[PDB]
């Protein structure tokens, strides 16, 4: 699985999760609609099929 | 609604139809029926 690191910058959560392309969007720890009100010391996007 | 949103009808559960549609409470005392209705579109 490619891990690809995020950080130092904005992120838009909101855009991801409005869009409608995605089936599945579930979020542990975390609600979707809170995402862009947090500050986070890192990000891992971890991607695959 | 549609059919892959029925599971959105559920007291904590987040989504389009539920916080914009139709928001169940947390401490929900009640019931939900859902029957695919394909028989009765733009309205």
């Amino acid at each position: 699985w490619n891990r690809k690191r995020i950080s130092n910058c904005v992120a838009d959560y909101s855009v991801l999760y409005n869009s409608a392309s995605f089936s599945t969007f579930k979020c542990y720890g975390v609600s979707p609609t809170k995402l862009n009100d947090l500050c986070f010391t890192n990000v891992y996007a971890d991607s695959f099929v | 609604i549609r059919g892959d949103e029925v599971r959105q009808i559920a007291p904590g559960q987040t989504g389009k139809i539920a916080d914009y549609n139709y928001k169940l409470p947390c401490d929900f005392t009640g019931c939900v029926i859902a029957w695919n209705s394909n028989n009765l579109n733009y309205n």
